[PDB]
């Protein structure tokens, strides 16, 4: 009859009162899905209200409502009415029946024709980072999978009426396997069903579709469930996926850790290097793990035996040799650059004659350093812990070359600045050494950027204040003229350091205000330096004992992956780790040639 | 493989063949007597370029509370099918004034398609006489392209729900634009 | 001369040679601050071990 | 600075329908955890007609 009383009838489950609703709807041509029977803000129809007010797990008014709805002919719209509120948008009546753990009602709605692929797009159905509470994959099957409801999942995937395919993706592209990685915590109770349901769904999608691998459907961000686990810091599911073993012969091609031979305790296991070492063909789980993973569990995942032994093998094969070759090449290039700048005659305006053999050597060295700079630009624009400092160095050297070609002498200074950055950059090579490691890891880049900001502020302050002071100077020692500003800046810097002389005060007309301004300037410069040192010590002690004890593994992994990425793709494939092995027959019957890495271990239980 | 779902929203003036077009596309049968104000909560299976797409047909109306809840249908849309009757021109001159702004305000960077529904009436004698009584003529196809030029829409195709002509290629174009 | 300057005050005679003294000042100050930070790191290593590694190792 | 009575006055809701003018936190809609409430802004964003609780507070 009316919404306020009807919502009370369904809540109380009084079937004896809902008797007259059907004749009322027939005589007034009204359907249960009209706004006269819907809460305006939440669009919640009668059925969603009926699905929370449950006594003993049953609500007898729901079959009556469905019977009335079918007579009205609005059964499809009544069974699939979505919420409209920003906090619950898209939530149909199926999601409520799955969250409430009511398998009987889930069966009822799925039989009546509920939308089995209804995406819940509400704010609460968004990831925690994006401002949400429960991100379950937005799908009715994904909600059941993330709610630990294996029977409801099986029912949804094997309905006589309509089955939900496991290959479906939500707005963000997260499939059912992706939603099990975003709901997986590191606790032991949570990982004993996330992995179990992960394997259940993987095998179910393998038998239903033999030609499709559900672990191969990338989301919108290009991440498979393994890469998502690596990025989001989920150690347990990551270990389960990298160490997955399945016994069923029909679906035994989904395994990744194939036992090869055993001798009592010891046994050899071939791990599958799929997305762990792609040789640059696609995203590699190792690269996301070292760089993209910002979680504190990065070292635990790097300690997983396949990854750790793969990194060790990469270091053994070409890591040390190529690292030392890179160190020698940089050192020699920097020495060449230092020599060519030094021997440069700078006779009058640029350019300068290269007729002399020494001049020809200078020209050759300039060509070499220009080639190095343009190579760094090529790498950076191909991309577009020291990348930024190698880029700035190259921009500076190209600016210097442009000034030298223009005939501007100022090039030396710009060129000199570049050289300084080149010596600072060499510390990347020293990142491994324990003594200067902590300095090379984060100080030389992050601290240099904050330091550049700090001396930018300092230089602007000093220049403006020098102008303010020279406004007070006696026009006509430090008398006002054309070159007053530069010499005055020199004197001001000398007094700031301590090697200044109070010959400045003799020129000025008004000693008292000049003294006041200078003492205030010393106060502010001391404050600037003190705040700089405070930030320095704060983000130095930001590194702690746990940090400094764990960083080394990560830094060595960074060193080896950079060296391995520096190689061309054919050279990348030439130094591949592992060998092809016939792991077994695939679904189509053909043998699977997988690059596998052999790891030897023991089990005493 | 997996059938992607695209959200389709059909906006237009009162009685411009929106719900009739949706029903003809979905149920394949032109409604005889009881055409609902809005055809809601239906997903239609379509194949484009050998790819399965489930079109979540969302309908909007201009009567009573529907004017109030039409804004809430716009979020998460993938393609907008603005509708105007070929027989009734007032919708055509109103499309740029009201429909183009409302869609743009709630649906930025979303493909826009304007469709000429009730195309069969272009040659109808009764409708022509009724328009001449008000000093009007049916929307020409050149006029439709001229209207699409102002908006910059994805395309302009005419539909006749009663005759079931053009009711398929329009949705094919809509899902092709949504796939972009 | 630079070793003498970094160990003690040296009157900054070299800025007489330079065409551009401002860039020389910037380089000198950034070198001094970088040296101070490197010293602070290579000495906070021992201090960190002293306040961090005596928990069960001492 | 009495947080308790200030909090109570700010979100005063009277369930009685005879005198509901006193209430300040009306409830437009509330499904599950989310509560959409109209908070009366009298004497808060005064706009200069009256003293503002924001001005006194800050
Ligand atoms: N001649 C003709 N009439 C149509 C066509 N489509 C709809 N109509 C009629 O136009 C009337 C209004 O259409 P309707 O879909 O209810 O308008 P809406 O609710 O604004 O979309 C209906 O009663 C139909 O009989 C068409 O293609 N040709
Ligand atoms: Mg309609």
């Amino acid at each position: 009859f009316n919404r306020p009383i009807l919502f009370d009838i369904v809540s109380r489950g009084s079937t004896a009162d809902l008797d007259g609703l059907l004749p009322f709807l027939l005589t007034h041509k009204k359907r249960l899905t009209d706004e006269e029977f819907r809460e305006p803000s939440t669009g919640k129809t009668c059925l969603p209200k009926a699905l929370l007010n449950l006594s003993n797990g049953r609500n007898d008014t729901i079959p009556v409502l469905l019977d009335i709805a079918e007579r009205t002919g609005n059964m499809r719209e009544f069974i699939n009415s979505p919420f409209r509120d920003i906090y619950y948008r898209g939530q149909t009546a199926l999601h409520i029946a799955i969250e409430r753990r009511c398998k009987h009602y889930v069966e009822l709605l799925v039989a009546q024709g509920a939308d089995v692929h209804a995406q819940a797009r509400g704010r609460f159905f968004q990831p925690k980072d994006e401002g949400g509470y429960f991100y379950f994959g937005e799908l009715p099957l994904s909600l059941a999978a993330c709610t630990n409801q294996p029977h409801i999942v099986n029912y949804l995937t094997e309905n006589p009426h309509k089955k939900a395919d496991m290959r479906r993706q939500d707005s963000r592209g997260n499939t059912v396997l992706h939603a099990l990685v975003a709901i997986a915590d590191n606790t032991r109770e949570n990982t004993k069903f996330v992995t179990k349901m992960y394997d259940l769904l993987l095998l179910k999608c393998a038998r239903l579709f033999p030609d499709s691998n559900l672990e191969a459907v990338l989301n919108n961000d290009g991440l498979s469930p393994l890469m998502m686990a690596a990025k989001t810091g989920k150690i347990g599911i990551f270990q389960h996926i990298i160490r997955r073993e399945v016994t069923d012969e029909d679906t035994r091609h989904l395994s990744r850790k194939f036992k090869d031979w055993a001798y009592g305790p010891v046994y050899s296991s071939l791990y599958d290097l799929s997305s762990l070492d792609t040789c640059g063909e696609e995203a590699s789980v190792l690269e996301i793990l070292v760089y993209n993973s910002k979680i504190e569990n990065r070292h635990e995942m790097l300690a997983v035996e396949p990854i750790n032994e793969l990194l060790r093998d990469k270091w053994r094969k070409f890591g040390a040799v190529s690292f030392y070759i890179n160190v020698v090449s940089y050192l020699c290039a920097m020495v060449i650059f230092t020599l060519t700048a030094y021997y440069q005659p700078l006779e009058g305006t640029p350019p300068y004659p290269y007729r002399t053999t020494v001049d020809y050597l200078r020209l050759a060295g300039e060509v070499i350093t220009l080639f190095t700079g343009v190579l760094f630009f090529f790498t950076n624009i191909k991309d577009l812990s020291f990348q930024l400092l190698y880029f700035i160095y190259s921009v500076l050297v190209i600016v210097s070359a442009a000034l030298y070609l223009a005939g501007i002498e100022a090039y030396l200074a710009v060129m000199v600045f570049a050289l300084v950055l080149g010596w600072m950059n060499a510390l990347y090579f020293t990142r491994g050494l324990k003594l200067t490691g902590t300095y090379s890891i984060m100080i030389q880049k992050i601290l240099f950027k904050d330091l550049f900001r700090f001396l930018l502020v300092y230089l602007l302050f000093m220049i403006g204040y020098a102008s303010a002071l020279v406004s007070l100077l006696n026009p006509c020692p430090s008398c006002r003229d054309s070159e007053t500003f530069s010499t005055f800046l020199l004197d001001l810097f000398k007094l700031t350091i301590g090697m200044g002389d109070l010959e400045m005060l003799s020129s000025t007309k008004y000693p008292v205000v000049f003294i006041i301004l200078l003492v205030t300037y010393i106060i502010l410069t001391f404050v600037l330096l003190l705040n700089m040192l405070i930030a320095l010590m704060g983000e130095t002690v930001g590194q702690v004992s746990k940090e400094s004890k764990h960083i080394w593994k990560l830094q060595w992994a960074t060193t080896i992956l950079d060296i391995e990425r520096s190689f061309p793709v054919f050279l990348r494939k030439a130094f591949r780790s592992g060998e092809m092995v016939t792991v077994g027959k695939s679904s189509d019957g053909t043998p699977d040639r997988r690059w596998c890495f052999r790891v030897d271990e023991v089990n005493w239980s | 493989m997996a059938a992607i779902r695209k959200k389709l929203v059909i906006v237009g003036d009162g009685a411009c063949g929106k719900t009739c077009l949706l029903i003809v596309f979905s149920k394949d049968q032109f409604p005889e007597v009881y055409v609902p104000t809005v055809f809601e909560n239906y997903v239609a299976d379509i194949e484009v370029d050998g790819k399965q797409v489930e079109l979540a047909l969302w309908d909007t109306a201009g009567q009573e509370d529907y004017d109030r809840l039409r804004p809430l249908s716009y979020p998460d849309t993938d393609v907008i099918l603005m509708c105007f009757s070929i027989d009734s021109p007032d919708s055509l001159e109103n499309i740029p004034e009201k429909w183009t702004p409302e869609v743009k305000h709630f649906c930025p960077n979303v493909p826009i398609i304007l469709v000429g529904n009730k195309k069969d009436l272009r040659n109808d004698e009764h409708t022509r006489r009724e328009l001449a009584k008000m000093k009007q003529e049916p929307v020409k196809p050149e006029e439709g392209r001229d209207m699409a030029n102002r908006i910059g829409a994805f395309g302009y195709m005419e539909c006749s729900a009663k005759t079931k002509d053009g009711v398929r290629e329009v949705f094919e174009m809509a899902t092709r634009a949504a796939l972009q």
